[PDB]
RNA sequence: UACCGUACUGCAAACCGACUCAGGUGGGCUAGUAUAUAUACUCAGGCCAUAGAAUCAACCAUGUUAAAGGAACUCGGCAAAAU
């Protein structure tokens, strides 16, 4: 569903003027974008987990605006706060992928050092056992 | 299967000591005409952590069988005394006990008739093995004994921070740390578990 | 789904050097999905990868080059 | 404003020290790696005498020598390479490992250029010389070097003969422990 | 201090002060208006599109 | 700090003496591709010299060599 | 369940200063050693394009160190040093 070289930003995307898309155009400015598809429930952004499309947030707002009858003074400005926090919470469903990817290649380039060390060290005693061999015969 | 000579013989190479990899055995004054990597190598032989992470936990279970404070010389002897197989030299030994014991995973106690002032690092060490790794480095007594001073100074703090026009632990906005990546990172995981 | 645009800048330099600047007429573009008529709707026409294979593979992917400059000869 | 050209020292190559020892344990590790770079002249010249240095301590094949070879040389991959090719390649020359052919100037800056490569490999530009030169017992330099407290210092393949009665001994092999 | 950045822009009051409706609303700048389309000035006020 | 007067053409050409450059009074030509540099400086195909045909270095053979290549 | 905004830039080479101007420009979010949004190193992320190349001029700017003294300098310990 996401072309992931054009989401970490190592491929050219459909629409390439955007180069940084809001909320929406992530649906758009996808290169694997299939008009044929139906159209997702919340339509979100990628970087953020599969239950977070066909999930309306606003089910959050009315809990808490319920269950504290004290958030009814200004509902303007609970409103406005609301939709600061959805949208700080899609900027750290970014950093957290971010951050999980990071410290996914680190071990893995970590861990391929050493082989590559181990494999020019296991070239290297066949040769010197070579050598040692030739000098027997 | 993991012995190697130590380039001065009479001895086995621990994992962290410069080996002797030539097949032949040659003098000093023989072999000053040949080139040093001919003989050993100056790097570390990619076994050495594997082995290493084998003689601590051999060093560990030693200590874990005998329930009973038991210094370098004892656990040397018993790792050694369970199949010159591991252990060549107590320095290694010791230096494995020590990294146990800065991971928290052993503890050290003074030694009587030869105490040297236990922070001397000449001291001989008694190891105890307690069974969990510990999140912290002191006695147990002696951290909820800090543990108790620090948390009243965050009332005394807490309480300052009052009479002044402030709240009294910093209040921080609640942060969203799921993703996709963790998301599918804990699926391969559980078909990685589940295979 | 409409988007309106503005007209595009001409420019048209004349005998003597002035800079006529001209602004076509301002244009509404709209995106229209559309339905399948009457039975047809098998004209809709389109193996498996893993999606942990696909985003580390385009984590070890080589970077994007910046963007030459227009006087720049690579 | 101390003087480093005309009082032998090294170069400052327009930068900070740390700078300049960076850049130049970059450009060594460079050289190592593809056998030939070019350069401006006076990073040329600076990079010929690190390369002295670098190349000498991979010869001695130490511990100590390795340890400082690991911070000095970044890549690893050629860390490899100066202490098992290059060491066995330069095992009995007395210096000299690199040669230096100008190239002209470049196009940015009009600065002169230097090709700075490694001697005695294959697809270097002029023939090497050898490192020793087996000398003639019945010639003047032998004499001298005879009444004078000189070594012989003959040219030698990698294992001499001096070392194949010990190798070619069964007791002496300890079944590699 | 430096000086020469006194225009400071905002639309909202670019178009109320020299706007059409503040030209309209008193006669002298009716007469400012009158004149301006004497002088023969393609733009008449500072917010006329079209 | 400031000229008095306006500098003639005479004295300006007098002055611009030290912007005038000296001609070399030796070049290393090569026979063919005619290309022209320094004794001292490479000018075949490995430095800029598009017209190189290789004719330049008369004389190249080394085959032989042995070494542990290290992969 | 319509209409308008949605590109790009936004401490800046894209705004206000004639400029690719060392100036001015509002609000919000944030990881570790660690402990404060201060300080040193670092995470995520970003950057090392807008003159380059060597070298020992004098001199200028900004600093480091200095033997024995120590305001004797100077309109005035200004400036530095020092706590
Ligand atoms: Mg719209
Ligand atoms: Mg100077
Ligand atoms: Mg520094
Ligand atoms: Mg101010
Ligand atoms: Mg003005
Ligand atoms: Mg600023
Ligand atoms: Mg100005
Ligand atoms: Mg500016
Ligand atoms: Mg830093
Ligand atoms: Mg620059
Ligand atoms: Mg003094
Ligand atoms: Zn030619």
């Amino acid at each position: 569903k996401w072309d992931w070289k054009w989401v970490l930003g190592k491929a050219s995307g459909r629409k390439p003027a955007i180069t940084r898309p809001r909320r929406h155009q992530w649906h758009y400015c996808n290169p694997e974008y299939d008009p044929a598809a139906p159209l997702p429930e919340v339509l979100r952004s990628p970087f953020g987990p599969p239950g977070a499309e066909r999930s309306h947030d606003w089910a959050t707002y009315a809990r808490h605006l319920q269950l504290q009858p004290e958030n009814r003074r200004d509902l303007k400005r609970y409103r406005a706060r609301f939709v600061r926090f959805m949208q700080l919470r899609e900027l750290d469903w970014r950093e957290a992928f971010q951050r999980g990817v990071a410290e996914d290649s680190r071990v893995s380039n970590k861990v391929a050092r050493a082989k590559a060390e181990a494999q020019r060290q296991d070239a290297w005693s066949d040769y010197k056992q070579a050598m040692w061999q030739r000098a027997q015969l | 299967e993991q012995r190697h000579l130590y380039l001065d013989g009479t001895r086995t190479a621990d994992p962290g000591e410069p080996r002797y990899t030539a097949p032949y055995w040659v003098p000093p004054s023989a072999r000053a005409g040949i080139p040093n990597i001919l003989f050993s190598e100056p790097w570390p032989s990619h076994e050495e952590p594997q082995l290493r992470r084998q003689h601590a936990a051999m060093c560990l279970e030693a200590l874990k069988r005998a329930d009973r404070p038991l210094t370098a010389e004892q656990v040397h002897e018993a790792v050694n005394s369970t199949a010159k197989p591991v252990l060549s030299t107590l320095a290694y030994t010791k230096k494995l006990l020590e990294h146990l014991r800065r991971t928290r995973f052993v503890y050290g106690r003074k030694n009587p008739d030869s105490m040297l002032s236990p922070g001397h690092p000449d001291h001989p060490r008694l190891y105890e093995a307690l069974p969990f790794q510990a999140a912290r480095y002191g006695k147990p007594e002696t951290l909820a004994a800090a543990d108790e001073a620090a948390r009243a100074a965050a009332i005394a703090k807490a309480q300052k921070r009052l009479r002044n026009g402030k709240a009294p632990y910093p209040q921080h906005r609640r942060r969203a740390r799921f993703s996709i990546w963790q998301h599918e990172l804990a699926q391969e995981a559980l078909r990685e578990l589940q295979a | 789904s409409t988007i309106n645009y503005l007209g595009r800048r001409r420019l048209a330099i004349s005998r003597n050097g002035k800079r006529l600047w001209w602004r076509e007429d301002d244009w509404k573009k709209a995106y229209v999905i559309f339905r399948p008529p009457a039975g047809q709707e098998h004209l809709l026409t389109r193996q498996q990868r893993p999606v942990i294979e696909q985003i580390r593979e385009a984590a070890r992917a080589p970077r994007l080059p910046p963007r030459p400059y227009p006087w720049e000869r690579r | 404003a101390r003087v480093r050209v005309r009082l032998g020292d090294w170069n400052r190559l327009n930068r900070k020290w740390q700078h300049r020892v960076s850049m130049m344990k970059t450009m060594v590790t460079q050289l190592l790696e593809k056998e030939r770079i070019r350069t401006t002249l006076a990073k040329a010249k600076t990079l010929q005498r690190y390369a002295d240095k670098v190349i000498t301590l991979g010869k001695q094949g130490t511990r100590e020598a390795w340890s400082e070879a690991r911070g000095i040389v970044r890549t690893d991959r050629e860390l490899h390479k100066l202490f098992t090719q290059v060491a066995l390649r330069y095992r009995e020359r007395p210096g000299g490992f690199t040669r230096l052919v100008r190239a002209g100037w470049r196009e940015r800056d009009a600065a002169p250029v230097a090709f700075v490569e490694l001697v005695d490999r294959p697809g270097e530009l002029r023939p090497a010389n050898p490192a020793l030169q087996r000398p003639n017992p019945l010639s003047v330099q032998a004499w001298i070097r005879q009444q004078l407290g000189q070594p012989a210092r003959e040219p030698s393949p990698l294992l001499p003969p001096s070392v194949q009665q010990y190798l070619r001994e069964e007791n002496r092999i300890q079944q590699g422990r | 201090g430096n000086r020469g950045n006194t225009y400071q822009p905002s639309r909202r009051k670019r178009v109320n002060r020299h706007g059409l409706e503040k030209r309209l609303s008193t006669p002298q700048g009716r007469e400012v208006l009158l004149r301006r389309l004497r002088k023969g000035r393609w733009r008449i006020t500072v917010d006329s599109f079209r | 700090a400031t000229p008095k007067k306006k500098l003639s053409l005479h004295r300006r050409g007098n002055r611009r003496v030290w912007y005038w450059l000296k001609r070399k009074t030796e070049v290393a030509k090569c026979s063919y591709c005619g290309a022209l540099s320094g004794r001292n400086q490479m000018f075949s195909g490995a430095a800029g010299n598009s017209a190189c045909t290789g004719q330049c270095v008369e004389q190249a053979p080394t085959p032989p060599a042995s070494s542990y290549p290290a992969e």
